[PDB]
């Protein structure tokens, strides 16, 4: 049951549920820092928000080196 | 000349430690603001927390950012215990106006405020 | 010069002089000054590296015990590149003699957990850290003693004024204790009692 | 010389151990303590009725903060500011105009009884012995307004007695 | 003008502001919080109390050292009133009880008292005479309280006509009447206390807003029953003359400005109810919003 | 006016009852605490008056602030003061407490306890005489003689 596409979907709608990104403006290979206007403060907020929702331990160098939603889901698939 | 470094080697581990410290303040706010029963939304508390991190963003030294890591670490420990009471946690805010806008004219009416 | 004048006793001056020369010989590495005052207590002025070897030597060594620890304050002066002074104070239980180990530091260079060699130094170290901000490295537990928690600013510095910046009262709007910018009712009339003509000509510094 | 305590053991003589066991099993020295406190029961109590018998003092007690004056004369203060110069809590506020007739005087001579630590440094320092600590200690003030004295309060306080301070200064022009 | 009516420096706690407020009553609720905002401004509150010294003791250290002053008064004499307003800058009129007594009722307080004090204030030379009134107090029926306050509005417009008639809504605060009435057991717009008293102090220190009557608006304006739902969702003297007063009239009056025209930002009911509604034991925020 | 005569004597009775016992709690930080425990000594009895020392804040009558009140102390002070029964009366003892005093110009000294609690009786001294503190308690009791609470409730 705990499969790859459902993990993609749940990361997708918790990114939807997060409110500080205006608009939705959805991109999986985004590099959303520069292109979609996210500071690294919001970056650590989102990464440990995933950690709080259903994530692994998720240490801080892994928290910085993702920067990208499909790459985030690929990190979860790199462990889960 | 050179300096014995405190904790870090360049600005990078300083940014990593402050990142982790901000994660710790993030997981510090909601349980403690339930426990002390304040009157402030979790959004408002967290946003003034990240405002306080926005206050000191322009610091260009590893030593001072390490010392601020020590500051935030001590303050986070003594707020995650039950020592710092309701008075001090509310004293982090400003419920004493102080409404003064930065208008030249509004500072000019009640004056001697250059 | 005899009546109503505290007499010197230069035999003790000579004994502590010989001990200071002994210390400067046996530890050649971290010694800049070994001075003796005329009221005969030893002062040893120290580069901030070998403080832990100095204390592990001068706690022991069977020629000079010095188990007794006392005051530590990093007495803050400006005008030097190294502002602060860690002033350790020591007394031997066996010998009745007081030495002072004064090492220098500036606003960022630490010392390196001196609590592990003198167990009395724990709240002394935490005190100097809280009141000044002189960080002490690799100490087990640093917290805040002798200040308020919400207070900050390291008040024993010279830049901190005589009053503060926050001031408490009780407001009835939100029904709690709040803080304000400090608003005096009297001036604290500061006096300039620095009258000239050099009451001590023994200490005349030279000009340019 | 060192005269130290408790280097002795209860010796194992049979009478020693039965007397200590009788102390244990029969509570004897406890009853001796009872007898001690009953000996203080039957004493006469060392109290004083306050509002009819006030407690003893000295001639050198430090009290009231009055201003004096000359024998049927002017204000003994000159506004020479020594009392502010040595007042440690700095409760003395002096502002000194000269009066109409050319002689130097005051405008405002204020003590904060809230702030004053009652040393008598102003007593040791007033060069003419104008401001003198009084005898009595009865203020009990309902307001925080009243505890800021002014010159007319101090002069009326000096008007409320002189013969007391006359006897005290006659008792203390010899030591101080 | 003469000095010391100029302000100096910052505001509050021996930071001298330039107004001298003779405040009537104020040993109750709204006058007490207004005294607190004036001490936070650092002003001189001249308050007459007619009571035991203990209640004015519990409001006493609100202002600074000697900036407050206490004195006796009564609702019958005149010499005490003139002795009160000997040297006054401004004066605010806040007196009135929600229940009848033996010696004093709803009548002749709202009919006697503002006439006499407005008369002697117009004589003794004050400015900015601010008189309070209830919201929508008219000659509408079944409300002796509302018709007496409407006659009071007419009389304050009558004598000293350059008076600030104000009309705040049904206030809720820390010591609310009707909320605590709900604790022991038709739209409606209640408005929180600090919005009202900030509007009062801003209207008293921002002149050119003088002589024109002002009205306050609760920033919800929904049904009474949904508010009962919310207050019992968060919380887990009973005369029905009060219940006619709280059932009778609830409307807006657009004939005059309000909050944001004055320089004061509103705060809704929900956050302040989270503040004051303690006492769960020893959140269901509905807010259905009817129009 | 037999009702008013009954109100006068009944107000007399309850004011006598309030001023009679008055068992305090000693807050007592610095050397003014030593002076309070010296006016509980044999040479000055509070117990002649029925005034009995008691560390129970749920039955305290007069709160005597005495000592150097600080910022780090003050929230604990008003948390003590809040859970005291509504008949409460405050004696500020000592120049530290009735206006800051000797440690006036520093950080972490509230300039007298006026900024924290309302104060009924200021008594000065650094330290006050024990005898003077007893006199201050007498003038507080005369304030309790002057209450007219029941008259105000009769004609409110
Ligand atoms: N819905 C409402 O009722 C609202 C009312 N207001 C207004 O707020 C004002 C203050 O009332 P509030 O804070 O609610 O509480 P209070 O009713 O306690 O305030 C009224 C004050 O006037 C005094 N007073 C009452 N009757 C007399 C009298 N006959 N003689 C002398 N003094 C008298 C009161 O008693 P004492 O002298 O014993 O102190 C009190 O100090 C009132 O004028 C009221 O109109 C404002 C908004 C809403
Ligand atoms: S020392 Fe004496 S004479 Fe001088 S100013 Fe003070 S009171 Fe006056
Ligand atoms: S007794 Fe001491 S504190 Fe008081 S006025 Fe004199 S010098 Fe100042
Ligand atoms: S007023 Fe004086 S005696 Fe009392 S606590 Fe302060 S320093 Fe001690």
């Amino acid at each position: 049951p705990l499969t790859l596409e459902g993990i993609k979907d749940r990361v997708l709608y918790v990114l939807k549920l997060y409110d500080k990104i205006d608009p939705e403006k959805l991109s999986v290979n985004s590099h959303f820092m520069k292109d979609l206007g996210l500071d690294s403060l919001d970056q650590v907020e989102i990464i440990m928000a995933m950690e709080d929702e259903f994530g692994f331990e998720i240490p801080d160098i892994d928290a910085e080196k993702l920067m990208c939603p499909q790459e985030i889901v690929d990190y979860i698939a790199d462990k889960k | 000349t050179s300096v014995k470094p405190i904790f870090s080697r360049d600005m990078n581990e300083a940014k990593r430690r402050v990142r982790e410290l901000y994660r710790a303040w993030y997981r510090e706010v909601p349980n403690t603001v339930h426990l002390f029963q304040l009157d402030i939304s979790v959004k408002q508390g967290r946003d003034k927390v990240r405002e306080m991190f926005k206050k000191n963003a322009h610091v260009t030294d590893p030593r001072v950012v390490d010392l601020l890591v020590i500051k935030g670490k001590m303050e986070l420990e003594e707020t995650i215990n039950v020592w710092k009471q309701r008075t001090h946690v509310m004293r982090f805010f400003h419920e004493t106006e102080a409404p003064r806008p930065k208008d030249f004219l509004s500072k000019f009416y009640v004056g001697h405020d250059p | 010069t005899r009546p109503t004048v505290r007499p010197r006793n230069d035999v003790a001056h000579k004994q502590l002089s010989a001990f200071g020369e002994y210390v400067a010989e046996i530890l050649p590495k971290y010694v800049q000054q070994v001075q003796v005052s005329c009221f005969s207590e030893l002062e040893i002025c120290i580069h901030p590296d070998g403080v832990i070897p100095v204390l592990t030597f001068l706690r022991d060594h069977s020629n000079a015990q010095f188990k007794s620890l006392a005051d530590l304050t990093a007495v803050d002066i400006p005008t030097r590149q190294n502002r602060f002074e860690i002033v350790y104070n020591l007394l031997s239980l066996r010998f009745n003699s007081r030495i002072r180990v004064k090492t220098y530091t500036d606003e960022l260079t630490p010392v390196e957990s001196s609590v592990s060699v003198y167990k009395a130094a724990n709240w002394y170290e935490r005190e100097i850290w809280d009141m000044f901000g002189v960080f002490f490295a690799n100490h087990p537990d640093l917290r805040r003693i002798l200040t308020d928690y919400g207070f900050e600013g390291h008040p024993f510095r010279k830049d901190f004024p005589l009053s503060g910046y926050v001031e408490l009262r009780y407001d009835d709007e939100v029904k709690r204790v709040v803080a304000e910018p400090v608003e005096l009712a009297q001036e604290f009339r500061k006096f300039d009692l620095n009258s000239p003509w050099e009451a001590f000509p023994a200490y005349r510094q030279p000009p340019e | 010389t060192y005269k130290y305590v408790n280097l002795r053991e209860p010796s194992m003589d049979m009478k020693s151990v039965t007397d200590r066991a009788a102390q244990t099993l029969l509570w004897t020295e406890l009853i001796r303590g009872l007898g001690m406190t009953l000996s203080y029961l039957f004493r006469e109590p060392a109290t004083i009725n306050y509002p009819f018998e006030k407690g003893p003092l000295s001639p050198r007690f430090r009290g009231e903060h009055a201003l004096r004056r000359y024998p049927s004369g002017e204000e003994r203060c000159i506004a020479c500011k020594l009392c502010e110069a040595v007042c440690p809590a700095q409760a003395i506020t002096i502002e000194a105009e000269p009066r109409a007739d050319g002689s130097r005087r005051t405008t405002r001579y204020d003590i904060d009884m809230t702030k004053c630590i009652y040393c008598g440094f102003c007593q040791e320092a007033c060069p003419v012995d104008a401001i003198v600590e009084g005898p009595n200690f009865e203020f009990s003030t309902e307001t925080h307004e009243e505890l800021l004295y002014n010159k007319e309060k101090l002069l009326n306080n000096g008007d409320k007695w002189e013969a007391e301070i006359a006897a005290n200064i006659q008792a203390d022009y010899l030591y101080r | 003008l003469h000095h010391a009516v100029i302000p100096h420096g910052k505001g509050g706690r021996s930071s001298v502001s330039g107004i001298v407020a003779t405040v009537f009553g104020a040993t109750g609720f709204l006058g007490r919080y207004l005294v607190n905002h004036l001490g936070r401004m650092g002003s001189q509150v001249i308050v007459p109390y007619r009571c035991e010294p203990y209640d004015t003791m519990h409001l006493r250290p609100m202002g600074d050292l000697g900036q407050i002053i206490f004195m006796d008064w009564n609702g019958r004499d005149k010499d005490s009133i003139r002795r009160a307003v000997e040297h006054s800058n401004v004066v605010i009129n806040l007196v009135g009880r929600e229940w009848e007594t033996k010696n004093f009722d709803f009548e002749d307080v709202f009919v006697k008292i503002p006439q006499a004090i407005a008369q002697v204030s117009k004589e003794a030379g004050v400015e900015k005479f601010i008189h309070i009134s209830h919201l929508n107090a008219d000659i509408k029926s079944s409300s002796k309280y509302l018709r007496n306050k409407a006659v009071g509005e007419k009389e304050v417009r009558e004598t000293f006509p350059e008076a600030t008639i104000i009309k705040p809504a049904d206030i809720f605060g820390r010591e609310d009447r009707f909320l605590n009435y709900f604790a022991n057991i038709t739209v409606k717009q209640p408005v929180y206390i600090v919005d009202v008293t900030k509007g009062i102090i801003n209207a008293i220190k921002d002149p050119d807003a003088r002589g024109k009557t002002f009205a306050f608006v609760g920033p919800n304006r929904y049904l009474l029953f949904d508010l009962v739902q919310y207050v019992f969702a968060v919380a887990h003297w009973t005369t029905r003359d009060k219940v006619e007063r709280i059932h009778t009239t609830d409307r807006t009056l657009p004939h005059l400005p309000g909050l944001e025209d004055l320089g004061v930002q509103a705060t809704p009911l929900e956050l302040k109810a989270i503040e004051v509604l303690r006492r769960h034991r020893t959140s269901e925020i509905e807010d259905v919003q009817p129009a | 006016s037999r009702g008013e005569y009954v109100v006068a004597k009944l107000d007399d009775l309850i004011n006598w009852a309030r001023r009679s016992s008055l068992w305090p709690m000693t807050f007592g930080l610095a050397c003014c605490a030593v002076e309070m425990m010296h006016m509980a000594a044999p040479r000055y009895d509070m117990d002649r008056f029925g005034v009995v020392f008691r560390a129970s804040p749920r039955q305290s009558d007069v709160m005597i602030v005495a000592g150097t009140l600080t910022n780090k102390m003050a929230p604990a002070l008003r948390k003590v003061y809040d859970q005291m029964p509504e008949p409460r009366y405050v004696v500020s003892m000592g120049s530290c407490a009735n206006g800051g005093g000797y440690y006036h110009y520093s950080y972490s000294v509230v300039r007298g306890c006026d900024r924290i609690v309302p104060v009924d009786i200021y008594v000065p001294g650094c330290p006050p005489t024990a005898e003077a503190l007893l006199y201050g308690i007498l003038q507080l009791q005369k304030k309790i003689k002057r209450e007219k609470r029941l008259r105000i409730w009769y004609r409110r």
